[PDB]
DNA sequence: GCCGTGACTAAAGGCAAAAAAGCC
RNA sequence: GGCUUUUUUG
DNA sequence: TTTTAGTCACGGC
């Protein structure tokens, strides 16, 4: 099956793994967050409505008063994108709040009801995501980028043995909350248990444990188990049984019955133990010694004297065993405390407790809090209620009590938000368990414990935070109560929440600024996975863990796709198929297996849940019921990879390309290069810039389709139809019959950007690709965007490469470039510069813009109007006037084009403050703009007045009259003429009726633009009037500029070259880019060879059929080779019969084909080097890929052959003309007179302090003098140097320079006094 | 400063200055109306606060913020810190005269000259310029001159080819880690916007041309420009300061031009005529009636000095080959014909000149370096040398060496489920089984790659080495290593996990063939450990630098000879297996503390006091001397300084 | 009570370049 | 025209 | 965050 819009080129498509799963909407991950946080949500669980749950109703101190929510709505905006982007406002939505004030009356009983008010509230502004998932701000275009933090939670870690010198590890358990403060349990090198809060002070763990109301008789019961001791006969006993036996050593023989069971002396054995359990016997005979290890459990005292004879947690002696033997005490209680199974930690702990009345342990943690402060126990009390148990200062969320309960091996995943006792008695014990030896410790880099936080989440908690300030604000003023004097209005103040979301909006670490330099990068920073920002890590606290790849980011996290440099593998990038969990964890595809064989069913598997189950690799073989061709197949179970039997598999891949993101999945041969070449090349693929005419790649992956189409660059069709208009700025399709709705028919429109400047200073333009008359259907592109060819992304050309060192202008990396490149303008690109020129009112008098310039000649403003705006159009230089400005005295500040670029001005767009007078461009630019919109309404009004008539007619000639009569009346008579048919004059009074309202509203919209257009504008104040100015500069391809390939081959072009100097085959053909082979083997990146070879076969089948529409061959002929092209290939997935093509389909298509037919090659599921030789075979080149060139200078034959074929070259965004820079004197700093810093500013480069000690090291000190004297700062001593210069003399004077004066007058600014001595 | 708009720029010293002057006005008003001692202890503190942000601001505690935020920038704090003024404005500082571009490879400059863009030449030499353009009249006033220069005349051009004619540029890449960083040049004035660059120093910028940046500066006065011709022109910069190794080793391009002109094939076209001298074996290579390489018998005059620094002509029949008699044509005089007859490859090739530099001096040294640069491009773009797809062999018997290291892991995988295999030993014999197939492969693939098979004359098949591309290039030591080789022919073999496990199953695909999903990513832990390592390695090298310059900035010679017999016993370096360091370079350009005595009893072998170089080296070498004392700059006795004996001999 | 030990606090952690913002 | 935060090149 | 060093307070026989 395949539809029109694809008919035209279709690629042949290599690839022999069916595909099962299409790739979803790439930016899904931002539209499906964003539309949870203004969505409605009867439950309030998701975004505004659970944020405004979570904190209305609102109660007053007295208990008289309270606020009630009741529903939200969002208005619309008051500008559209396009609007907003040009007058540089935000693109943002009002929300409106309705909230009930209702009093309860003071002297009345709970409940009774005052007064009722409802009312809205403009509650602030919310920013609003455009249908590309990006936001625009100030005239700008943001992107917000996901956060990837740890997921709230309990974590159990080690110290791994770093930290002490003997090696020891000390285990830690720590307690996320997703708000509020931390809490950490920790050991020590001497095994005491400690507690810390917000990395605060160590304490010992038991203080906070007590706080809680504890006994020290119920913490012992608690942490530990009791040993029953019975006075008997002259002895006391103990009950025994194995398993408190195991792994210790007999202090006695351990018998009973009168018969030996264990030995004397040595360690248990295992075989006595057995012997003890199949007896069972328990009660056992005790010597005195055994006792004086154990440690009694609970307090006992005498009834008689009523003193305290033993405490808890106390050691004791044959003394205190008397006092509780004549006391009649034959019940004792003792611990287990064994060192291998039950750590005595609670012990040692309760040791070292400084008290045990809870009231010095809630004031010696009050003393941590906060130092220095008196210790009132109300103040503690509520600290201590406030710090972990309220739900205000405390929050765990729904992940956090998930994770909470999950890894406590709990059952329900549901709970309160707050902790509790057993939440920290359960932390507590397993934390000791893990110490003693039973648990394993959590890893960090772990994927199941970091989870996304999108867009929406990160909104959601910005408006919670300003609508808490608004409730600490309504607070305030209701506790200053009235009888219904307010109004639900004033007590609201809208400012704290706008403020808060429009600095998150605006100012933050993670809204970014949106790279659109072409189609990918803005699909790659749309789907960003940052591991920086508030709430996470920083580039320096990062160590080689976090940075460094883990087993599970296999389908989730892109492995070879991140920023080098100071960030890498901070900023990894989302992977293709992954999409977000519920609670926010990564999860990707998996297909069932069932007993054997591999269904379609879907499931999404988190991180975690990967571990359990055992899944297959992608690329495994299969037959056509999905049976495992091979009974032993590779699968991965714990981030290992083993061989597994055909049975024990549990889950498949869906498809190759799971594993790597989206810019590396563009990359073709990628399994034959090194992973940092892959990263290379995916990275400088992000920067390719969009050259004057787009084309194809030969051989690509098919993921340009989805690329293209998903990224906002491609006008899209909403609905099905015909192009009845089709214009450089405008396409209109009638809707075909079965797409209209039931009412308002209509056609669609779409308007196309044509050269607007981009956030990288590239030009945005968008080309009509369809012709008069075309069906279209849904999802088809109508008009293609910056570096996309017929719906497909191209990012740069394609050239005849060979692979030869030629002279040596090819050394290291440098490129050779012919001049037939430059002479066709492959890589000639658009640059679109912005000029702001500002009017302010300063003082002395106002600045004017006015074409009265002194001391000018007439050339100078003969581009400039008498309005002082220069023309649009006019071929401006460095150094003209395009505004002129003049500042009273009177001093010329006029603006001024920077020098080192040409020009054109193509747009010059004014903004005048309301109540200024307009200069005469403003008049000129409003006159268009006003015409503008009177004909975009007038054609508005055409199209739906021919739609009505046609109505009318139909209607008319259905009721019985004639269409040569209807059609001879004029078209307003139409609906004046009497019907026979009542229900025809129904209708035809109807369409009247909708005549009247339509002119009606069409008049009132012309009203509404004509007021909005002709209205004042808001800006920054104190600014008369704003113009801004756009430039259009035509780059080239000059020695200097940089080059790249997909695979991470970069270079320099280091000479223009003849076309008479290249290498020519032996039809004369010359190369067009000469690249170093030396490059491939270090750089181990095959995958360019291959991709050569590749591109020179595709090349050759299409110059065939350049061959037969030249010989003007018939269709019968043609159709046979297309065919034959396209069956080629061994097991291809894609199957393309020319036989449901007609004549002319298979014409256009063959037209299309032409320029090189073009190769489609999955990531991972290639073609073969036998395809490619195959597919070379069919055309005429010979097989190895090597032809044998000629030297173009000298006609002589080179001695071996060379590689030549097609390779697709991007042109990055480094050019030479941007970089080159010089300076011989400018203009100085302030304080220090040196020179200044950057191109801009024309300043001069550093001469660092490395540059100072290579000076050093040679024996140059002349012109280390030099350099730090008479060129930087010394200000009568340069002055002197220029003077000698022009003089035609060479000598410096030394001076002393004014970098090291300022310093002593800074030194001397302190108490300090240095100074210089005599002579 | 005013900046645009009502607003002012303020920096954040006022801010405190007017809250110290505040709260001081406030306690002089409050104090003088006998206000309660409660109020007054409490603007005394406050006082003390506002005095301590100013003079340091944020060691006390919390840092007193603005509107921003922010901690204040107090005095201590503008000077502490790498944005204080003493590293940022006092030892290095920005300069004019200064500009900076990209750079890119001229191969038809020498090596004392760079290409400058005209703009950037007019842009920095514009005060020489004013200078000559009123000298001669052409402009009257400077305003003349400047409008004149602006306006890009043609005599504007030739004034500037005339004051460019030996004005030296200082030539910089930024990090300049050693000495040779910063060079000087010859400036010559050409068309576009890149700063074309010798490709011979390349090695000492370490810069490649794919994308770097670099800056140039001018030197003013006649001083300047003098230390520049003569200490940091590159023709005076050959040998690195930190051992004797040049720094103008050809590599690459050149190497492979060279090595596939010196190398012999036993059949080609004209094979075994006998030539009158080197000049004709020119005429046939060009005329195409011998090939590049075919053993010929030439007759050679070469000239040696082994007489009292006299040359002496000796003519002889050699047999060699057509390229190796026409690389004659360049090498100096001085030099024998044993040095020319082998392969030359990368390591040979920096030895010939490392002898002409023993031999010949500098000049001969650096027009036989610009002459090899020459004829290694012109007979490297004469070769057409490419990589192609075929050009990597894969050996035959690899699949069937890998199925046979599988049965071996297929046994012992059933020996571990029988009790007689624990894990820990299972994996050590997996990894030792997977590393010996691996070696075996990597060997065969060699001794595939690196001979095949011609015929001969007679008709008889030989063996010869190989004329294989990738080996080429693997072998010459233009790039790459037997490593890469291997990866892209042989298994890519173990690879370890990010902690440093390995991977008990290998990577058993090479490049040329595919690598599936799950070997792709297991070999990404690698890479991106080194990425990161080298990543997170500059920022601690640098600063390592820092503390060894700043600790030793202060020594310079300044003495000719302390008279100390104090030193330190210098010996060959043994580790228990092979000696690591002999004898000769550890005492190579040094001094002896005390006369050296033979073992023969009471025999003075080396004199005190005297500077032992190669020539005594070797004289040491054949009567085998066991220890040598030398002295050392620790051992000096010299005050604030280091003489010039005690350090010995200055290697550059 | 004196030398040994643990806890508390300060400094330091590339070089050059560009491109954006936003504040003051 | 100073500071800060991002992004990128070597 | 990690490393390192300097300094104040505690400890054991
Ligand atoms: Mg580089
Ligand atoms: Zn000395």
């Amino acid at each position: 099956v395949y539809s029109y819009t694809e008919k035209k080129r279709i690629r042949k498509d290599f690839g022999k793994r069916p595909q099962v799963l299409d790739v979803p909407y790439l930016l899904s991950i931002q539209l499906d967050s964003f539309q949870k946080f203004i969505e409605q949500d009867p439950e309030g669980q998701y975004g505004l409505e659970a944020a405004f749950r979570s904190v209305f109703p609102i109660q007053s101190y007295s208990g008289n008063s309270e606020l009630q929510y009741v529903s939200y709505r969002l208005g619309e905006p008051v500008f559209d994108v396009q609007e907003c982007q040009i007058r540089g406002v935000t693109y943002s939505a009002p929300l409106r709040v309705k909230l009930r004030l209702v009093i309860y009356e003071r002297e009345a009983p709970e409940g009774t009801v005052k007064d009722i008010k409802e009312q809205e509230v403009y509650m602030g502004e919310i920013p609003l995501m455009t249908d590309n998932g990006t936001f625009v701000i100030n005239g700008t275009e943001r992107v917000i980028v996901s956060q990837l933090h740890r997921s709230p939670g309990v974590f159990f870690d080690s110290d791994k043995g770093k930290t002490h010198s003997s090696g020891k590890v000390l285990y830690n358990a720590r307690i996320i909350p997703y708000r509020g403060s931390w809490l950490d349990f920790e050991f020590d090198p001497k095994d005491n248990l400690f507690v810390r809060i917000d990395r605060r002070r160590k304490l010992p763990a038991t203080i906070i444990l007590r706080a809680l109301n504890y006994t020290t008789e119920q913490i012992l019961d608690l942490f530990f188990e009791k040993v029953i001791f019975e006075i008997r006969d002259n002895k006391l006993q103990m009950e025994l049984v194995p398993e408190r036996l195991r792994g210790e050593t007999a202090s006695f023989d351990i018998e009973a019955n009168g018969k030996v069971y264990v030995e004397k002396g040595r360690r248990i054995t295992a075989r006595h133990i057995r012997q003890l359990e199949k007896d069972d016997v328990k009660l056992i005979e005790v010597p005195v010694e055994y006792i004086a290890g154990k440690v009694v459990a609970k307090d006992y005292i005498d009834e008689s004297t009523g003193e305290l004879i033993c405490a808890a947690n106390m050691e004791l002696s044959l003394d205190l065993l008397a006092k509780l033997s004549q006391s009649g005490h034959k019940r004792i209680e003792t611990l287990f405390t064994n060192d291998l199974d039950h750590g005595p930690y609670i012990s040692e702990t309760l040791r070292v407790d400084p008290t045990n009345d809870r009231l010095s342990a809630l004031v010696e943690i009050y003393r941590m809090m906060r130092p220095g402060e008196p210790p009132t126990r109300e103040a503690a009390e509520s600290l201590f209620e406030n710090l972990f148990f309220s739900e205000d200062r405390y929050d765990l969320s729904a992940v956090g009590r998930m994770k909470f309960n999950r890894s406590l091996l709990r059952e329900e995943i549901e709970g309160s938000g707050i902790l509790s006792k057993d939440d920290i008695i359960d932390v507590m014990k397993k934390l000791i368990d893990i110490r003693n030896g039973k648990g394993e410790v959590d890893d960090i880099d772990h994927l199941g414990n970091r989870r996304i936080r999108s867009v929406g989440e990160m909104a959601e908690n910005q408006f919670r935070v300003g609508l808490v300030r608004v409730e600490r604000a309504v607070k305030e003023r209701l506790s200053l109560g009235d009888l219904d004097t307010l109004m639900p209005q004033d007590m609201i103040n809208a400012k704290p929440i706008s403020a808060a979301v429009k600095e998150f909006f605006g100012s933050s670490q993670l809204s970014q600024f949106m790279d659109q330099n072409n189609p990918l990068s803005e699909i790659t920073h749309k789907r960003r996975i940052s591991a920086l920002g508030p709430g996470g890590l920083t580039r320096e606290r990062a160590g080689f863990e976090v940075r460094d790849v883990h087993p599970t980011h296999y389908g989730r996290v892109c492995p070879i796709e991140t920023p080098e440099g100071p960030n890498i593998g901070l900023i990894n990038s989302l992977s293709v198929y992954a999409q977000t969990n519920e609670y926010g964890f990564l999860e990707t595809p998996y297909r069932k297996v069932t007993d054997g064989v591999v269904t379609d069913e879907i499931h999404y598997l988190s991180a975690i849940e990967e571990g359990n189950y055992v899944i297959a690799q992608a690329n495994s073989n299969l037959d056509e019921e999905g049976h495992f061709v091979e009974d032993l197949v590779t699968c991965r179970s714990k981030g290992e990879s083993s061989l597994f039997s055909r049975d024990q598999v549990d889950y498949m891949d869906v498809s190759t390309q799971q594993v790597v993101s989206v810019g590396a999945s563009l990359i073709p041969f990628l399994e034959h290069d090194d992973a940092n070449r892959a990263l290379m090349g995916a990275n400088m693929q992000r920067q390719a810039v969009p050259t004057l005419r787009a084309d194809k790649p030969l051989v690509g992956t098919g993921m340009e389709r989805a690329v293209a189409v998903d990224s906002g660059v491609t006008a899209v069709a909403k609905r099905g139809g015909v192009v009845q208009y089709v214009d450089a700025s405008r396409i209109v399709i009638k809707v075909n019959e079965d797409e209209m709705y039931p009412g308002e028919a209509g056609i669609d429109i779409y308007n196309l950007t044509k050269y607007t400047r981009s956030n990288q200073n590239t030009c945005i333009n968008q080309m009509p690709c369809v012709s008069l008359g075309e069906p279209v259907e849904r999802g088809d592109v109508l008009a293609d965007g910056p570096s996309t060819d017929l719906g497909e992304l191209a990012l740069g050309q394609n050239m005849r490469v060979a692979f030869m060192p030629w002279n040596g202008y090819n050394f290291e990396d440098s490129i050779l470039v012919s001049e037939r490149v430059v002479q066709e303008d492959r890589f000639t690109t658009i640059h679109i510069q912005e000029l702001a020129c500002v009017s302010r009112d300063t003082k002395l008098g106002p600045e004017e813009i006015t074409a009265d310039i002194p001391n000018v000649g007439e050339a100078a403003l003969s581009k400039l109007d008498e309005s002082g705006i220069v023309y649009i159009g006019a071929e401006v230089t460095g150094g003209d006037i395009l505004v002129g400005k003049v500042t009273p005295k009177v001093k010329d500040s006029s603006l001024r084009v920077p020098n080192g670029v040409s020009g054109t001005v193509i747009d010059v767009q004014v903004f005048t403050r309301d109540g200024v007078e307009k200069d005469k461009r403003a008049l000129e630019i409003e006159e268009m703009q006003l015409k503008q919109a009177k004909k975009d309404l007038s054609e508005e009004l055409q199209i739906l007045e021919a739609g009505l008539f046609s109505r009318i007619r139909a209607v008319l000639v259905a009721g019985g009259v004639e269409a040569e009569k209807l059609d001879k009346l004029p078209r307003d008579r139409w609906l004046e003429l009497g019907l026979t048919d009542e229900e025809k004059q129904n209708q035809l009074e109807q369409l009247a009726e909708q005549y009247d309202e339509l002119k009606h509203e069409f008049e009132k919209k012309l009203e509404a633009k004509r007021r909005k257009i002709t209205q004042g504008d808001d800006l920054a104040p104190g600014v008369l009037k704003i113009v801004k100015v756009y430039l259009a500069v035509k780059r080239r391809i000059q020695p200097g500029d940089k080059m790249a390939g997909r695979h991470g081959n970069k270079g320099v072009i280091s000479k223009i070259n003849p076309i008479e100097d290249m290498p020519y085959d032996e039809n004369g053909t010359p190369v067009d880019i000469v690249l170093n082979p030396l490059g491939v083997p270090s750089r181990m990146n095959i995958g360019q060879i291959l991709e050569t070879h590749l591109g020179m076969a595709a090349k050759g089948i299409g110059d065939k059929i350049n061959a037969m529409l030249k010989q003007q061959q018939e269709v019968a002929k043609l159709r046979e080779f297309i065919q034959r092209a396209y069956d080629l290939g061994a097991d291809v997935r894609q199957k393309v019969d020319l036989s449901t093509f007609s004549d002319e389909e298979v014409m256009r298509l063959a037209e299309n084909l032409r320029k090189g037919m073009p190769i489609a090659t999955p990531v991972f599921d290639g073609a073969k080097e036998a395809e490619i030789k195959e597919l070379l075979k069919l055309g005429d080149l010979p097989t190895s890929g090597q032809i044998r060139l000629y030297d173009g200078r000298t006609g002589e034959q080179f001695e071996r052959p060379v590689t030549v074929g097609y390779m697709y070259m991007l042109k990055l965004n480094h050019l030479v003309d941007d970089k080159m820079h010089a300076r011989s004197t400018g203009s100085y700093s302030l304080v220090t007179q040196q020179p200044l810093g950057g191109k801009a500013q024309f300043g001069g480069q550093r001469f660092g302090e490395m540059e100072v000690w290579a000076l050093e090291a040679y024996g140059a000190a002349y012109t280390l003098q030099e350099m730090l004297t008479v060129k930087s700062d010394d200000v009568n001593g340069r002055t002197k140097m220029y003077k000698n210069i022009v003089d035609g003399n060479h000598q410096m004077e030394p001076g002393m320079p004014e970098s090291f004066n300022v310093l002593l007058k800074e030194i001397r600014s302190l108490g300090i006094n240095i100074e210089l001595e005599d002579e | 400063v005013p900046l645009d708009g009502g607003r002012f720029a303020t920096s954040d010293l006022n801010d405190l200055y007017r809250r110290v002057i505040n709260r001081n006005n406030r306690l002089k008003r409050l104090l003088d109306l006998a206000a309660p001692d409660i109020i007054v202890r409490n603007e005394k503190r406050m006082l003390q606060e506002a005095v301590d942000a100013l003079l340091d601001n944020g060691r006390r505690g919390r840092a007193i913020t603005g509107s921003n935020k922010r901690p204040l920038k107090s005095l201590a704090d503008m000077i502490k810190g790498k944005q204080g003024r003493f590293r940022q404005n006092l030892l290095g500082k920005r300069v004019d005269y200064s500009g900076r571009s990209v750079i890119t490879v001229g191969p038809y400059l020498r090596l004392h000259q760079c290409g400058l863009p005209k703009k950037m030449a007019l842009e920095l030499f514009k005060p020489f310029i004013y200078g000559k353009l009123e000298l001669r009249g052409l402009a009257t006033t400077i305003k003349a001159a400047k409008k004149m220069v602006e306006r890009e005349e043609a005599v504007v051009w030739d004034i500037l080819d005339e004051v460019i004619r030996e004005h030296p540029v200082l030539l910089n890449r930024a990090p300049t880690l050693h000495r040779l960083g910063i060079q000087a040049f010859e400036p010559v004035l050409i068309e576009g916007k890149a700063i074309q660059l010798h490709p011979l120093v390349c090695a000492a910028y370490n810069a490649d041309f794919d994308g770097d940046q670099m800056a140039v500066h001018v030197p003013l006065t006649l001083e300047a420009q003098l230390e520049a011709r003569a200490l940091m022109m590159s023709t005076n910069n050959i040998l690195s300061p930190a051992n004797g190794e040049p720094i103008i080793v050809p590599s690459q391009d050149v190497v492979l031009g060279l090595y596939y002109m010196t190398r012999d094939c036993v059949n080609a076209k004209g094979e075994g005529m006998v030539l009158t001298g080197p000049k004709e074996a020119e005429r046939l290579y060009r005329s195409g009636l011998a090939s590049l390489h075919a053993r010929v018998k030439v007759r050679i005059t070469e000239y040696e000095k082994d007489a009292n620094g006299e040359l002496v002509a000796k003519t002889s029949l050699k047999d060699t080959t057509v390229g190796r008699a026409i690389l004659w044509m360049i090498v100096p005089k001085g030099l024998p014909y044993s040095i020319v007859n082998q392969a030359l490859g990368k390591k040979a090739i920096s030895k010939m000149l490392n002898t002409c530099y023993r031999i010949l001096g500098l000049k001969p040294t650096v027009i036989f370096a610009d002459q090899i640069m020459y004829t290694g491009f012109a007979y490297a773009a004469r070769s057409g040398a490419s990589v192609g797809i075929d050009d990597m062999v894969i050996p035959e018997k690899k699949h069937e060496i890998i199925s046979e290291a599988e049965a071996e892991v297929a046994e012992i995988q059933e020996q571990f489920q029988s009790g007689l295999v624990t894990a820990g030993e299972r994996y050590n014999k997996v990894i030792d089984i997977w590393a010996a197939a691996n070696d075996r492969v990597s060997k065969a693939m060699m001794d595939n790659l690196q001979t095949e098979t011609v015929i001969n004359r007679d008709g008889q098949e030989e063996k010869q080495v190989s004329f294989n591309s990738i080996y080429m290039m693997a072998d010459s030591g233009a790039r790459g290593s037997a490593a890469q080789i291997r990866q892209l022919a042989g298994m890519r073999g173990l690879m370890a996990k990010p902690d440093g496990s390995i991977i008990e199953t290998p990577i058993t695909a090479n490049f040329r063939e595919g690598l599936n999903v799950l070997q792709y990513f297991i070999s990404t832990h690698g890479a991106r450990k080194g990425l990161a390592d080298t990543a997170l390695k500059t920022a601690n090298s640098g600063y390592l630098t820092r503390r060894l310059v700043d600790v030793a900035q202060d020594l310079v010679v300044t003495e000719d000879d302390c008279g100390t017999h104090e030193g330190i016993m210098m010996t060959p370096v043994i580790e228990g297996g092979d000696v690591k360091e002999p004898l000769r370079d550890r005492v190579l350009g040094r001094v002896t503390a005390e006369d050296v005595l033979k073992p023969g009893t009471a025999d003075i072998l080396v004199p005190r006091n005297t500077l032992l170089h190669e020539q005594w080296c070797d004289l040491l070498e054949e009567n085998s001397v066991d220890a040598v004392k030398v002295r050392s700059v620790v051992s000096c006795d010299t005050d604030f300084g280091v003489c010039a004996h005690c350090y010995g001999r200055d290697l550059a």
